[PDB]
């Protein structure tokens, strides 16, 4: 059973620049000192990613709608890991198969299957107050499924799950594509000294997953976790925590490769005249 | 070289003829561990099944199949279809297996195919034409069948045609034509029956264990084993990483991969070095020792002798001089220095026996 | 049913214009040693 949650003030939507980020490997291919050019769906260099916050101070808890148009950027500054997991789907009400991803306090799911989606689906850890512990209490994503196709889970484990004060010291980067039925998920992790932006520099990201699926894939959600110690829907608390979502686009990439194999620097064919 | 000019008369001067290279021995295969076994043990020999018309469905999906062990049993009775065949099935990878398994009867056994009708194949399950995969069943007389009487296997009996793939739980009560309403007696019968297996009943009714398993395609997860060989260095081989073919030599690679990465390739697009997924062993290839072959004449009018120069090849593995042109064969080194007749290169002549 | 057409079912390649008029037992995979039963069938069917 899922509730929807009320006391969420309206305020457009915010766009902000990213600078020289959104680059993975194209392949599976080592290369060492070597400048190769490769044309792959790719993050514009200086572009604009739609930038969602989630901050007590209204506490501004976005769960909006998001389409998937070729593949999505997902850059997560967090300092104690609100965001919680994705969805991918085409209709998200049981008559098409979805795919679900979370990581709850101890281990992580993946799951092709088809759920009864509720229109705001999220997690809930209850912070007590009589002793000092931060653990999940609350899972409201899906109702049942009766067919189901793939399920993995992850080995357990410990997380932390308190709420830290102070400026924003992760950042989680990852790439999703679906292309010729294969769902690729690639992923990063930084450390950053900063309170709100996205960091400049540069960052190749690793590949992490290669699923074989071959579900379509127009429309994707995520899903967070709200801190409690109010009604059902009124008492909750979000937590400080952003993230930036951003949308590939066929581009050729010129990269330079050194002695290390990995990835060092990366320009755009089609951004100004002088990297073309 | 006469054949190369197309003449019997050959003038003096070096010509090159041939290609020498070195042919690949020992072609060897690699691949992954196979670590992915789906539980196969005990959906096919399990401790109880359930009756024919409430067949269980079972999916399989992202595993290493193989077949072999299971036609090399030789312990099941029953192993004939057609589209696929005993062997090179191992080669053939599908999307999803489906497995239905149940009990049937010894004479229940012919029904149970593509194209047969019968009361079986007309109540119970039914097959399409265009079905892929078949059927194996096996004798359970010392599991199904019990002393004093059999009654857990039931099967339909009494219906009014099934759709292909078609699983019908209810069992309803059927209506030959007044109403019972739902009642059993005058032109209403029980529209199922049982089978009450006995040990006393020969080969045409001895209880028979069956399972079904079809595959269907249209992105591919189970596969076949995928078997590999052994690993050897040092000779010129062709190699198969992960469904790469190449040819030629593997040796000892100072390059350090990144944990993502299989195989390397440097400038102008060409492998160089390929890690293995048996033993994350990163390997340099290097083409196995080829070049062009010389032949070095005095001129068919002076004299018969002729020298073989094998370019750019180390020939210690195939009158010998090695020089950074190469090797030559059947000419004389000698420590004096003359002017230059049949220019070999790198400073290196050869004059008319045949003298370098 | 006419069963007087005959044409080869299972066999071990064969060469353009190649005669295989022996039809030895064909084994696919412990051998039957020339005995119909289990890894043998007969290479032959009729058609019909
Ligand atoms: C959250 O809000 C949505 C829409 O405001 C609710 O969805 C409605 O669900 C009922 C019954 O499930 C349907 O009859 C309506 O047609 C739905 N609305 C729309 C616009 O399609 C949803 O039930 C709410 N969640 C709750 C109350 O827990
Ligand atoms: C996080 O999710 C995993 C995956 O569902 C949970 O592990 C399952 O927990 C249930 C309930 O205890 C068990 O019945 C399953 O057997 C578990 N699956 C496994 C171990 O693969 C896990 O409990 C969740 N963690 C929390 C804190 O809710
Ligand atoms: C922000 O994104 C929009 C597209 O939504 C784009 O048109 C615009 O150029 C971007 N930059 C600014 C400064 O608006
Ligand atoms: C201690 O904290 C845990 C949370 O991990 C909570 O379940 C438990 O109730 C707390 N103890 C008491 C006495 O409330
Ligand atoms: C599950 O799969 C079956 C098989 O085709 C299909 O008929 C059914 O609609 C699917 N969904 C549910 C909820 O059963
Ligand atoms: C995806 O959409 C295409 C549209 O042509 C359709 O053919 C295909 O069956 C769809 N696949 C799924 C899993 O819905
Ligand atoms: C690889 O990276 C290390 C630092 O981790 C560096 O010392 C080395 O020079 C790099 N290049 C190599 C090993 O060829
Ligand atoms: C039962 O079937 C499984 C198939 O995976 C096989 O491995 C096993 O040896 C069989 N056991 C018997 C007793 O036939
Ligand atoms: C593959 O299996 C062999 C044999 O047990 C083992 O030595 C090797 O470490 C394994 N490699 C991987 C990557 O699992
Ligand atoms: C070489 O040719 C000349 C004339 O063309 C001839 O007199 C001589 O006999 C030839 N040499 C030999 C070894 O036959
Ligand atoms: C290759 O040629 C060098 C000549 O400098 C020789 O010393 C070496 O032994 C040769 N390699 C082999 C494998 O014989
Ligand atoms: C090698 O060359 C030296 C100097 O030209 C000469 O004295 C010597 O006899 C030569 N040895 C041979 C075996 O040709």
């Amino acid at each position: 059973q899922c509730v929807n949650l009320t006391t969420r003030t309206q305020l457009p939507p915010a766009y902000t620049n990213s600078f020289t980020r959104g680059v993975y490997y194209p392949d599976k291919v080592f290369r060492s000192s070597v400048l190769h050019s490769t044309q792959d769906l790719f993050l514009p260099f200086f572009s604009n990613v739609t930038w969602f916050h989630a901050i007590h101070v209204t506490k501004r808890f976005d769960n909006p709608v998001l389409p998937f148009n070729d593949g999505v950027y997902f850059a997560s500054t967090e300092k104690s890991n609100i965001i919680r997991g994705w969805i991918f789907g085409t209709t998200l009400d049981s008559k098409t198969q979805s795919l679900l991803i979370v990581n709850n306090a101890t281990n992580v799911v993946i799951k092709v299957c088809e759920f009864q989606f509720c229109n705001d689906p999220f997690l809930g850890v209850y912070y007590h107050k009589n002793n000092k512990s931060w653990m999940e209490s609350e899972f409201r994503v899906y109702s049942s499924a009766n067919n189901c196709t793939f399920e993995y889970v992850s080995q357990p484990f410990l997380m932390d799950l308190e709420g830290k004060q102070g400026n924003f010291k992760n950042l989680r980067e990852f790439v999703f594509k679906n292309i010729d039925g294969y769902f690729k998920i690639y992923s990063k992790h930084t450390p950053i000294n900063l309170v709100r932006d996205l960091p400049q520099g540069f960052s190749a990201l690793e590949p992490l997953v290669d699923l074989p699926i071959g579900i379509n894939i127009t429309r994707f959600q995520t899903l967070l976790a709200l801190h409690r110690s109010g009604d059902s829907s009124s008492g909750w608390t979000a937590g400080a925590a952003a993230y930036y979502v951003g949308y590939l686009q066929p581009r050729t990439f010129l990269l330079k490769y050194n002695e290390n194999g990995t990835i060092t620097d990366a320009v755009d064919c089609a951004l100004d005249p002088l990297s073309e | 070289t006469k054949c190369t000019l197309k003449s019997f008369t050959v003038e003096k001067g070096i010509y090159q003829t041939s290609n020498f290279r070195v042919q690949p021995t020992e072609s060897i295969v690699r691949f992954p561990n196979i670590t992915n076994l789906c539980p196969f043990g005990e959906v096919f020999n399990a401790t109880r099944f359930a009756s024919v018309y409430a067949w269980n469905r079972k999916r399989i999906s992202n595993c290493v199949a193989d077949y072999s062990v299971l036609y090399n049993s030789a312990s099941f009775s029953t192993f004939k279809c057609y589209g696929v065949s005993p062997t090179k099935l191992n080669d053939l990878c599908f999307t999803n297996v489906y497995a239905d398994s149940f009990v049937i009867r010894g004479d229940e056994v012919r029904q149970i195919a593509p194209g047969q009708t019968g009361k079986i194949a007309d109540y119970n399950y039914k097959l399409p034409d265009d079905f892929t995969g078949c059927v194996i069943a096996w004798n359970s007389n010392n599991l199904d069948s019990k002393v004093g009487g059999n009654y857990n296997y039931l099967y339909r009996l009494f219906r009014k045609n099934l759709k292909p793939f078609e699983r019908d739980i209810s069992t309803e009560i059927y209506q030959a034509g007044t109403p019972c309403n739902g009642v059993e007696g005058f032109n209403c019968y029980f529209p199922l029956q049982s089978y009450g297996f006995q040990p006393t009943n020969g080969v045409g009714y001895q209880p028979y264990r069956v399972v079904v398993l079809s595959f269907e395609l249209l992105p591919a997860t189970v596969c076949g084993p995928k078997k590999s060989t052994n690993l050897v260095k040092n000779k010129c081989v062709n190699f198969n990483f992960n469904g790469l073919t190449g040819t030629g030599v593997l040796t000892e690679s100072n390059k350090k991969f990144l944990p993502f990465q299989q195989f390397g390739r440097d400038i102008a697009d060409t492998t160089d070095a390929v890690r293995d997924p048996q033993t994350l062993e990163i390997l340099d290839i290097t083409p196995c020792s080829f070049g062009g072959v010389s032949v070095i004449t005095p001129g068919t009018n002076t004299s018969n002798q002729v020298a073989v120069l094998y370019q750019d090849v180390n020939c210690t593995e195939v009158n010998v001089f090695q020089t950074r042109a190469g090797c030559l064969i059947g000419a004389e080194h000698v420590n004096n220095s003359y002017e230059c007749d049949i220019p070999i290169g790198a400073g290196i002549c050869a004059s008319y026996s045949i003298i370098a």
